């Protein structure tokens, strides 16, 4: 059983959860009830677990590709915003949260990953995949690389792979067919190979994630890394001289990042559903709330439409809209977990060499 | 909002033709570009700011700076003398358009011929007197009529219209209508137009007398 | 099978009036399709009016016709329509539907692509004015005309309603440095346009110059012989 009176709050760990937590203190500050916010590992596979039997948190905050499957087990309680709630948030983002007809969360901002490149090591940064091992030999003559980034989550190679033709599930006159899988098409080995050969070539490492590629951006000894605007503050910190701009092409054609929804859902077994409304709605979900947040970790095109006007002064963000203007929207079906353990073992096979391209995505099938 | 510039552009066959329009307040991407020719329908060319829509050649091309989206022509054909229209999706799903960017053939500046004329007796005949200013044959399009009865200046008593460029010469012609009542006309004595254009070094004056010859 | 879009119930109608268009598609199902009509006021820009922009069917429209407007489909007819109340002058334009698609929409309909496929459009026009004909003035060659050049003359066509008129100049046979201005709407619901001609001045009083003036609505045809002013 969930403790009564008070919120606990799950939100993954590299996320802004110490500016949540000031949120918190804002309403503990104005209805005395404590918020505690945690950031546990593997909380999108935990909360599952102990929210089946009647535990976990009042609020979890994910992207809303997983709340499909929460939905469907029952463990998530349908949220009640009025139309005028509603009309302050963009209707698109609303989308995404629904499921079976019915909305199973509040969204917070919209997120897509964007190409993150060194100023001062390189002013130019390239616009295409296929010319990225020239310039890695060339920075590697000056003590650098080219590009670093996590490969042991699928969410960062999916943009290269999706690019020529590979897909998650087919959508077909108004329903996916969950038993048409593209991870193993042309379009999609031909991304797989291209990275894996970047690999043999020692263009990059097949053990590198995301805490060595953080570090080696930060530093100054890679020039481009790829990811989401939560990472950004770091590199404030680093004082590295860094844009943000457009994913390269493959063939000819855009990256297409899958693009994520960060949304906060209510526990079905929460004694607390009227304080998680009521922090969500009027505290979380205004121009303050969002502000803490942000300034802890940026959230990136948050769903507020208030907000938009300060967004615009953001160039940063400018360019993760761009990119996911190229990109699609994340289903949220109860398949995407099993979806996305495929393509993760698929890359991280075919990156090491125990499978070839063909053997592991024909696995991943 | 989507501010579109210029409002229009002259060019010849061959050059390269930059139209840019700006966003407010918004951070979509979502921004198409549009060709019309007169009397038609108007025509897909790029989406998604940078994708060129199927079928169009590959002189188009759309990008991104900032705040601002900018069409591209890389070597103008003769089929593309017409307007272009900027157009975004709102995160808020509004559809927005810019105000329109006229592309014309250039051509060496030419002044107008003007005339004037006197409202005839057959309409004085029912109460109400027209009198109309001709600018004949100039270029560019850019020009100035104002009117003047007995050195007074005059304002929200006339309408201009202007006609298409010219298949051949490549000409502007306009039309200036000032009106009043027949009480006021036979008030007056001297009814002038003065156009200022580029191709003129001083503004021209046409004038007539109220009813001499 | 093309990809196409037929806009029809245009017409003419009065302030305060009502009117319902349609657009009729055909090649593709209007359902898995965004739906949206534009506007486009004489000798004026583009302006969007109103869409079906979601999986879920939601709607938005422009504020200028908030209230007024209403867009709709039927699916089994695969037939959209926009139901216009309360109109006004400004309201007059000529009305295009057009749709937007992307082959990979889903649940969500994201990103939002260009309108790719417009009908030919069809036209209202509101106005309280009745059919009337134009009074055909003409414009008489300046007396002081510059000699051994060119002179100026025409006729003006005034206060006639509906559009379009056409003119021409002895019959079709003098073509040649003619003008033809586009119509201006007056303060008083009627129309105006002028025809001019530029001819040499010393055939001002040896050669015959006649404008002929058609308004189909009203079945008005004047000829209008033009000649210097007598004193
Ligand atoms: O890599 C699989 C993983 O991708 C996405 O997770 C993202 C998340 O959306 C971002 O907010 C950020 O935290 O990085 C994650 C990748 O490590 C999907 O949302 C997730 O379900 C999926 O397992
Ligand atoms: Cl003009």
């Amino acid at each position: 059983k969930i403790e009564e009176g008070k919120l606990v709050i799950w939100i993954n760990g590299d996320k802004g959860y110490n500016g949540l937590a000031e949120v918190g203190k804002k309403f503990e500050k104005d209805t005395g009830i404590k918020v505690t916010v945690e950031h546990p590992d593997k909380l999108e596979e935990k909360f599952p677990q102990v929210a089946a039997t009647g535990d976990g948190p009042d609020i979890i905050f994910w992207a809303h590709d997983r709340f499909g499957g929460y939905a469907q087990s029952g463990l998530l309680a349908e949220i009640t915003p009025d139309k005028a709630f509603q009309d302050k948030l963009y209707p698109f983002t609303w989308d995404a949260v629904r499921y079976n007809g019915k909305l199973i969360a509040y969204p917070i901002a919209v997120e897509a990953l964007s190409l993150i490149y060194n100023k001062d090591l390189l002013p130019n940064p390239p616009k295409t995949w296929e010319e990225i091992p020239a310039l890695d030999k060339e920075l590697k003559a000056k003590g650098k690389s080219a590009l670093m980034f996590n490969l042991q989550e699928p969410y960062f190679t999916w943009p290269l792979i999706a690019a020529d033709g590979g897909y998650a599930f087919k959508y077909e006159n108004g329903k996916y067919d969950i038993k048409d899988v593209g991870v193993d098409n042309a379009g999609a080995k031909a991304g797989l190979t291209f990275l894996v050969d970047l690999i043999k070539n020692k263009h990059m490492n097949a053990d590198t994630d995301y805490s060595i590629a953080e570090a080696a951006f930060n530093k100054g000894e890679t020039a481009m890394t790829i990811n989401g605007p939560w990472a950004w503050s770091n590199i404030d910190t680093s004082k590295v001289n860094y844009g943000v701009t457009v994913l390269p092409t493959f063939k000819g054609q855009p990256s297409k990042p899958f693009v994520g929804v960060l949304s906060a859902g209510i526990n079905a077994a929460s004694p607390n559903k009227e304080l998680a409304k009521e922090f969500l709605e009027n505290y979380l979900l205004t121009d303050e709330g969002l502000e803490a947040v942000n300034k802890d970790k940026p959230l990136g095109a948050v769903a507020l439409k208030s907000y938009e006007e300060e967004l615009a002064k953001d160039p940063r963000i400018a360019a993760t809209m761009e990119n996911a203007q190229k990109g699609e929207i994340m289903p949220n079906i109860p398949q995407m977990s099993a979806f996305w353990y495929a393509v993760r073992t698929a890359v991280i096979n075919a990156a090491s060499g125990r499978q070839t391209v063909d053997e592991a995505l024909k696995d991943a099938q | 909002q989507m501010t579109q510039s210029p409002s229009s552009l002259s060019a010849s066959v061959g050059d390269r033709v930059t139209i840019t329009c700006r966003a407010s307040q918004s951070v979509s991407s979502a921004v198409a570009w549009y060709q019309q020719k007169p009397g038609k329908a108007p025509k897909l060319l790029i989406y998604s700011a940078s994708s060129l829509y199927s079928g169009v050649p590959s002189r188009f091309s759309g990008s991104r700076s900032g705040t601002d989206f900018t069409l591209t022509i890389s070597s103008l054909q003769p089929e593309d003398f017409a307007t272009y229209y900027c157009q975004q999706a709102s995160l808020t799903a509004l559809l927005t358009f810019g105000q329109g960017t006229k592309v014309e053939i250039k051509r060496t500046v030419a002044a107008p011929s003007v005339f004037i004329f006197p409202p005839s007796d057959s309409q004085l005949k029912s109460g109400t007197a027209s009198v109309v200013c001709l600018l004949n044959n100039f270029y560019p399009r850019e020009a100035k009529v104002q009117w003047k009865v007995d050195n007074a200046l005059q304002s929200g008593n006339s309408q201009e219209s202007v006609t298409e460029q010219d298949s051949k010469d490549s000409t502007y012609s306009l039309s200036s209508t000032l009106t009043l009542s027949k009480a006021d006309y036979e008030k007056h004595k001297v009814y002038a137009c003065e156009v200022t254009h580029q191709g003129l070094s001083s503004p021209v004056t046409k004038s007539f007398n109220r009813g001499e010859c | 099978s093309e990809v196409q879009l037929v806009e029809s119930g245009g017409g003419l109608v009065q302030p305060g009036g009502s009117l319902r268009l349609s657009c009729a598609a055909s090649g593709f199902n209007l359902s898995s399709s965004s739906i949206h009509w534009v506007r486009q006021a004489p000798g004026k820009g583009l302006e969007w009016v109103a869409s079906i922009y979601s999986y879920y069917g939601s709607t938005s429209y422009a504020d200028s016709v908030k209230g007024r407007f209403t867009i709709s489909a039927d699916t089994s007819k695969n037939t959209a329509y926009l139901q216009m109340n309360s109109l006004r002058a400004e309201d007059t334009a000529v009305y295009y539907c057009a749709r937007e698609y992307h082959s990979y929409w889903s649940y969500s309909w994201w990103p939002r692509v260009g309108l790719d496929y417009w009908g030919q459009g069809t036209l209202v026009t509101v106005s309280s004015a009745s059919t009337k004909g134009p009074s055909v003035f003409p414009l008489a060659p300046s007396s002081k005309s510059t000699s051994g050049g060119t002179a100026a003359l025409g006729c003006l066509v005034k206060d006639y309603f509906p559009e379009p008129v056409t003119v021409s100049w002895n019959s079709g046979a003098l073509t040649s440095g003619v003008h033809t201005f586009p119509a201006v709407l007056q303060s008083s619901g009627l129309y105006s346009l002028s025809s001019v001609v530029t001819v040499p001045s010393s055939s001002l009083g040896t050669q015959t110059y006649i404008c002929n003036v058609n308004h189909k609505p009203s079945n008005t045809k004047v000829d209008k012989k033009v000649e210097p002013k007598s004193c």
